[PDB]
């Protein structure tokens, strides 16, 4: 908050406390980037799709390893839908009585 | 490839660019076996 | 034999009566031939659908789980 | 009973309908007009062939039958109609 | 010495087993899923916090005034 | 360090336990401090 | 799209199998 505060732009305090949240979620300070939360997706693809590597397909095929496919990076890679936004809505119909 | 005629085969849409890094992980040793799943919600 | 399956009625076949199109779907695809397993007989009776339909991404028909009778 | 705002927002959706489910469901009725569904609103008088406005203006009329089932994380189900009768 | 009275730590309270058992059948989850704090963590140590349990955090926020979050307790 | 790991086990399945009403609330506390006590001591 | 669970499935009766075709041609 300080440092967007004294660049003068105003970013609300809920994006801020989110991104805190995230950090400090396995009860310790972890960063962000390939080791830490973004490192443990629970997915191979997300993870070799984020930085661009082999290490650990490799890594995945050693240890058998499988894709649950639960997130969205990897839904997209293979193409079925995301499920954010409307991917949660799902709709039921009767035609009969139209 | 693998089973011959025995097997039953179900057609999936993908992007091409996911058959290209499935064959490319093939032509290494990995592996990767596709996971098929009712398109249908069922329940 | 009981079997329950999901039948798709495409939307123009819309505002008719569930049973009828579910029936003629099923006959349709299951008319001959049965499946690989538990007989290859072409006789079929009738069937009862529920009025709820699932609506699936880039479908617009509608999916009826569907109760009916084959021949095996 | 989680805390007070999470009844306060659990209520608040019930009766309401969120722009994602409404986006669903004139994108799906929007779908099922362009295979051959016969629209329920009148079909004259509108100023608009579009199938996307069609399904619009049925879904603020609420002809379509549709029932969107919302499941909740602890296995709760919600079915909320559209009909408005 | 004693840390809990600094300003930039929340209320940590130390909740009973059939809180935590409505908490965690309301919210339809493991308790493992909760986001966890380490049982060596000094604020966990100071109330006597033990692994397998459930800590009760309020947060002062300016939005709601006193926030409620829920930690577990994890081994080291 | 494989008694902290041990630990978190018995803790995770004392846990599941519970979820399916097992046994009541007093007990599962009960085994909670057991455990707690047991493996602390040797820490 | 078409998955097929056959229950409480019965044997196809030899005798009977006229009549439910009639049946079925009647349809
Ligand atoms: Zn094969």
């Amino acid at each position: 908050k300080k440092v967007l505060e004294e660049q003068g732009l105003d970013v609300d305090m809920r994006h801020i406390v989110l991104v805190s949240d995230i950090m400090t979620r396995t009860g310790d300070i972890r960063q962000i980037g390939r080791h830490g939360v973004t490192g443990e997706k629970s997915s191979v693809l997300a993870r070799a799709a984020f930085e661009v590597t082999v290490k650990h397909l490799l890594d995945a095929a050693a240890r058998g390893e499988r894709e649950e496919f639960k997130g969205v990076i990897e839904n997209i890679i293979i193409g079925q839908p995301i499920r954010l936004g409307t991917g949660i809505v799902e709709l039921t119909m009767k035609p009969n009585m139209r | 490839p693998v089973h011959g005629d025995k097997s039953v085969l179900h057609p999936v849409t993908v992007s091409y660019a996911f058959k290209l890094l499935i064959q490319e992980l093939m032509s290494m040793v990995i592996s990767p076996r596709l996971i098929l799943g009712e398109k249908v919600n069922l329940g | 034999v009981r079997a329950k399956g999901i039948v798709r009625i495409p939307p123009e076949y819309f505002g008719q009566s569930v049973d009828e199109i579910a029936i003629k779907i099923l006959r349709q695809e299951y008319q001959e031939k049965l499946i690989k397993d538990i007989g290859v007989v072409l006789g079929i009776v009738n069937a009862k659908a529920s009025e709820e339909g699932f609506i699936i991404f880039g479908d617009g028909a509608t999916y009826h789980e569907v109760e009916f009778d084959m021949l095996v | 009973t989680i805390d007070k705002i999470n009844e306060i927002f659990k209520e608040n959706w019930k009766n309401k309908l969120t722009k994602y489910e409404i986006a669903r469901i004139i994108s799906a009725r929007a779908l099922q007009l362009s295979m051959g569904a016969l629209p329920l609103i009148d079909t004259s008088n509108l100023k608009s062939d579009d199938v996307i406005s069609i399904a619009e203006e049925e879904l603020k009329r609420g002809v379509l039958p549709i029932t969107i089932r919302r499941i909740y994380p602890n296995g709760q189900v919600e079915l909320i109609s559209v009909r408005k009768i | 010495i004693d840390i809990s009275n600094h300003e930039l730590v929340p209320k940590h309270e130390i909740l009973q087993l059939e809180e935590a058992y409505k908490l965690v059948k309301e919210l339809g989850i493991k308790p493992e899923q909760l986001p966890w704090i380490r049982a060596s963590d000094p604020v966990a140590k100071s109330i006597g916090a033990k692994p397998g349990d459930i800590i009760k955090i309020t947060r002062k926020s300016p939005f709601t005034g006193e926030s409620v979050t829920y930690r577990y307790v994890i081994t080291g | 360090t494989i008694s902290d790991i041990e630990m978190l086990l018995k803790d995770t399945e004392i846990w599941d336990k519970l979820l399916r009403n097992e046994l009541s609330i007093e007990e599962a506390k009960k085994m909670f401090d057991d455990v707690a006590r047991s493996y602390s001591k040797a820490d | 799209s078409y998955s097929l669970k056959t229950i409480e499935e019965h044997f196809v009766p030899y005798s009977i199998a006229k009549k439910y075709i009639k049946e079925l041609i009647d349809t």
